[PDB]
Formats: structure tokens, C-alpha cells, sequence
């Protein structure tokens, strides 16, 4: 192992909230405008940085899947959230999103409500 | 391109990671003269050549032959020099340690990969599924398994190993069928029953119930044309053969039934994780792709299972191939490019390197 992918050196640094996109086998930073608002045609790789008191942090890892995301996005989805929890020394939990079906944690992370939206990239096969 | 290479006791998967098929899938068979011949061909000359199977239960027996195997792959199916790709291949969950090494320094002496990396069968078809976390029924021609996997990693304490599959239903159909009067007891024979096997078979959720309408009714009963023309019946065998998955006894086996090692490598996990195993059973191999197999393992798990357990059998349509492509979609990651083992890694390690570098 030893990844060196720009998007792993500044995952989880600070307390908040990172969201990519895998589009063609790779995990694509979302701009932080667009927040909350996902493809159903895409999946996604959601990080939760939280501030513990002890002064480390504490992550969640959550892969989130659209109803009409291809075979490619959500295994890379999966593959990526192993690899991210790995990366940050296994301290990150990992948690499966499906379109309609999101934890209640992961729904709270939104402010403004998460939103569904029709399309998404082509699978990268 | 990297290369995605799944290994079985029956058939060669091989192919470009990045596509979502493998390009290639033959018979995992070598012949040699009665200096050999490999897969689709080597049962043609079957006449000159004895065949034998390299892999057995999914484990390497025959490295000479393996080796052979390999060589086909690369320049008769693959059609590449083997020195220019990195080359990912599958291994059965618990391959001894030596295996595992023979395989690494075979692809970078004898074929000179620059590259290499050996992933667990059953994790592939987990990462298919979009899954990090859940347990694998792998049943292909020469073994099942039962693999729980969490957060990403097998639990190779809980691992369950079950050396009835594929093969073993054929010779049983094949023995079967017979009783009601027909041939099935040859090399090209059962090659026969195992396409009748593919065809005509399923799993019905009630046996007893199945059973009482199959000797009571000329509806649960199919007709196939042999190479011959002499067109057969098939009955009552395409409810009993894929029973001997749940029932071990029909072939005389003993061991449990699918659905019960299931529920037993689920005991071995910590009780924490149980829920999301029974969420998450996922089934993998060509010998689960008897219509009626997954509605009946839910069934037969939820017996088992306490009421609230919320079971979920997931069987994808593609579960012949569902560890070729959930490596073909590793080595396709941007992340993959330091997960490899490099030639320049091996020469400085040798083969115990594969330890390290794959879990
Ligand atoms: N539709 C089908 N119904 C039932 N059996 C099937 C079907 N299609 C293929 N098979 C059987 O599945 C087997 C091929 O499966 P698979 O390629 O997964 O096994 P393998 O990888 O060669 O063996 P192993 O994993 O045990 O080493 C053969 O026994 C074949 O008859
Ligand atoms: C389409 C196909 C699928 C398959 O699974 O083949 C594998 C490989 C095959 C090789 C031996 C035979 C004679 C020669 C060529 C076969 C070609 C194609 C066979 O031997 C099996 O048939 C055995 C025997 S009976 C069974 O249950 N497995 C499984
Ligand atoms: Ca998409
Ligand atoms: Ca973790
Ligand atoms: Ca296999």
C-alpha cells in the first residue's frame, strides 16, 4: 500500500465534511457549492471528520450508492472507502449509503436537505 | 493495461482490467501425449492426449501443467507479451503460503510480469457488489466457500470450506437421470449432462412439496435434445440434483448444507458484526446459478437465524464472472497504481514478499 493520491493527502486533515465522486475509476473532488445535491446515476465517497476532546479526530466513511449508479462506480466506491480507511490507520467506520435507504447520521450531515438528481458521468468501463 | 486472470478448477477467466467482461474464459485443462495442449482444443485431441486439471478444489496441484495454463493465457487467449503488463490473478481464500509464492515468482521468472498482485477470490465478488462488509457463498466447479469479509477483509478464522460443487452435481444428475434409463457414464458424457445441468436444473423452495407434484404430474418435466437427435425427458433431477447443495447426503457426503455453513461461519464472527452478514450474503460461481437457489437459501438462513435478523440474499445476474470484474474495477483504480508488486520489489525481497504486499 502507501497511496499517493492528491485527493488521500488531504483527506480528513480538519474537522468538517469531503465529498467525492468516483467518475472513471477514480475519486473526483465534488465542488463544495454543490454539496448535498447527488446524482442518482453516480456514486459517491462521503468523509466526516469530527473533533474529539482528546484532540484526535474521528472519521466516518460513507459510499454512497445512486439507484441507477454502473457495477464500476459502486465497487470502486467500495474499494476506495476500504483503501481511505486504511490510509487513515483503520480509525474511519464504514458505512453503506443506497439511495433511499441513507442512515439517519448521514442525512444529518446536510443542512439544507439532501437532494436527488436525475443523470450522473459514464461508467468508466 | 493491466491483466485480470481468475484462476478455477474448471474454467480460465482472463482478460484487460478495465473491461467489464473477460475477454476470454476456456477450460482449465492440460493434455499431454498418450508438448501438450491447453483448454478449448485439448479436448478435441483428447484422443492422442491424456487431460488432466492442474487446479483442484480451487488449490494448484500441478505447477508444470499450471504453468501451461498460464502460457496459453497470455499468447493464445490474451494475445500479449506477459513482460509489459502488470498482471493481477486470484487465489482461493486460504491458499497455503507456499502456493502463494510459487504463483509470484513463476509469473516474474518465467514470465517476466513487471507487475503482479494475488487477490482472494471471494473479496473480488464483494467489491463487485458494492460491498465492504458482508459474507461470500463462492461455489464454483471445484469448491464452495463460505468467506466473511469485513470493512473490506476476510475473516479468515471464520472461513468455511466445502469441496462439493459443480463437478459433483454433474456426476449426480449423471447417475440420476441413468436410473431412468438413459446412457451418462463418460468422458464426453457428463460434458453432455453438465450442459443438461445448465439448462434444465433448479432449486425448489420446498422439496417435499416439489417432490409431491413431481412424481404426480407431467408438468415439472423438460425435454432436451442430446447431440444424437434422440430427444430425452428431463425429470424429477432438475429439482434433485442442485438439492445436494442444502441436502450432502444424496451424494453421500455428510458435511452441512450450504445454508448451514452459512449460519456457522456467521457464528464464528464477532457478534457485533453478525447483522450486517446476514444483510449482506452475497453469492458467487457458476454453481450458484440454479434458478431458485437465492429464495431458497433466504428461507432456509432465516430458519436458522433469529426472527429479527434481517436477511438478504444478493445474486447478481453476471455471478459467473463477478470475481473477474470486481478485479478488473481493482486494478482499474487510480489508487491501485502502489498496491502492486513490482519486479524491482521482488528482486529485492523474493517471493515472501507476496505476504506483505497481499493480504
Ligand atoms: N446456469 C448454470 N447453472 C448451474 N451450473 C452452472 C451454470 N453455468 C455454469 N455452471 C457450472 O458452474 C461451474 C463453473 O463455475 P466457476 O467458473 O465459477 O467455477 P471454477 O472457478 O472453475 O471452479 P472453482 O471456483 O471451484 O475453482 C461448472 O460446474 C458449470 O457447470
Ligand atoms: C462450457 C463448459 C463449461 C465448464 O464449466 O467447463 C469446465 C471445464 C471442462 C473441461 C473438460 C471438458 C471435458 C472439455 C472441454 C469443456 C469445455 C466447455 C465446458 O470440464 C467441466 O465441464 C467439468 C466436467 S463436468 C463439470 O461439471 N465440470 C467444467
Ligand atoms: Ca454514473
Ligand atoms: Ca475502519
Ligand atoms: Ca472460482
Amino acid at each position: 500500500m502507501v497511496v499517493e493520491h492528491p485527493e488521500f493527502l488531504k483527506a480528513g486533515k480538519e474537522p468538517g465534511l469531503q465529498i467525492w465522486r468516483v467518475e472513471k475509476f477514480d475519486l473526483v473532488p465534488v465542488p463544495t457549492c454543490l454539496y448535498g445535491d447527488f446524482f442518482t446515476g453516480d456514486a459517491y465517497v462521503i468523509l466526516k471528520t469530527v473533533q474529539l476532546r482528546n484532540g484526535n479526530l474521528q472519521y466516518d466513511l460513507h459510499y454512497w450508492l445512486g439507484n441507477e449508479c454502473s457495477q464500476d462506480e459502486s465497487g470502486a466506491a467500495a474499494i476506495f472507502t476500504v483503501q481511505l480507511d486504511d490510509y487513515l490507520n483503520g480509525r474511519a467506520v464504514q458505512h453503506r449509503e443506497v439511495q433511499g435507504f441513507e442512515s439517519a447520521t448521514f442525512l444529518g450531515y446536510f443542512k439544507s436537505g439532501l437532494k436527488y438528481k436525475k443523470g450522473g458521468v459514464a461508467s468508466g468501463f | 493495461t493491466a491483466l485480470v486472470c481468475d484462476n478455477g478448477s474448471g474454467l480460465v477467466k482472463a482478460g484487460f482490467a478495465g473491461d467489464d467482461a473477460p475477454r476470454a474464459v476456456f477450460p482449465s485443462i492440460v493434455g499431454r501425449p498418450r508438448d501438450s495442449y491447453v483448454g478449448d482444443e485439448a479436448q478435441s485431441k483428447r484422443g492422442i492426449l491424456t487431460l488432466k486439471y492442474p487446479i483442484e478444489h480451487g488449490i494448484i496441484t500441478n505447477w508444470d501443467d499450471m504453468e501451461k495454463i498460464w502460457h496459453h493465457t497470455f499468447y493464445n487467449e490474451l494475445r500479449v507479451a506477459p513482460e509489459e503488463h502488470p498482471t493481477l490473478l486470484t487465489e482461493a481464500p486460504l491458499n497455503p503460503k507456499a502456493n502463494r509464492e510459487k504463483m509470484t515468482q513463476i509469473m516474474f521468472e518465467t514470465f517476466n510480469v513487471p507487475a503482479m498482485y494475488v487477490a482472494i477470490q471471494a473479496v473480488l465478488s464483494l467489491y463487485a457488489s458494492g460491498r465492504t462488509t458482508g459474507i461470500v457463498l463462492d461455489s464454483g466447479d471445484g469448491v464452495t466457500h463460505n468467506v466473511p469479509i469485513y470493512e473490506g477483509y476476510a475473516l479468515p478464522h471464520a472461513i468455511m470450506r466445502l469441496d462439493l460443487a459443480g463437478r459433483d452435481l454433474t456426476d449426480y444428475l449423471m447417475k440420476i437421470l441413468t436410473e431412468r434409463g438413459y446412457s451418462f457414464v463418460t468422458t464426453a458424457e457428463r460434458e453432455i449432462v453438465r450442459d443438461i445441468k445448465e439448462k434444465l436444473c433448479y432449486v425448489a423452495l420446498d422439496f417435499e412439496n416439489e417432490m409431491a407434484t413431481a412424481a404426480s404430474s407431467s408438468s415439472l418435466e423438460k425435454s432436451y435434445e442430446l447431440p444424437d437427435g434422440q430427444v430425452i425427458t428431463i425429470g424429477n433431477e432438475r429439482f434433485r440434483c442442485p438439492e445436494t447443495l442444502f441436502q450432502p447426503s444424496f451424494i453421500g457426503m455428510e458435511s452441512a448444507g450450504i445454508h448451514e455453513t452459512t449460519y456457522n461461519s456467521i457464528m464464528k464472527c464477532d457478534i457485533d458484526i453478525r447483522k450486517d452478514l446476514y444483510a449482506n450474503n452475497v453469492m458467487s460461481g457458476g454453481t450458484t446459478m440454479y434458478p431458485g437457489i437465492a429464495d431458497r437459501m433466504q428461507k432456509e438462513i432465516t430458519a436458522l437465524a433469529p426472527s429479527t435478523m434481517k436477511i438478504k440474499i444478493i445474486a447478481p445476474p453476471e455471478r459467473k464472472y463477478s470475481v473477474w470484474i470486481g478485479g478488473s474495477i481493482l486494478a482499474s483504480l487510480s489508487t491501485f497504481q502502489q498496491m502492486w508488486i513490482t519486479k524491482q520489489e521482488y528482486d529485492e525481497a523474493g517471493p515472501s514478499i507476496v505476504h506483505r504486499k497481499c493480504f
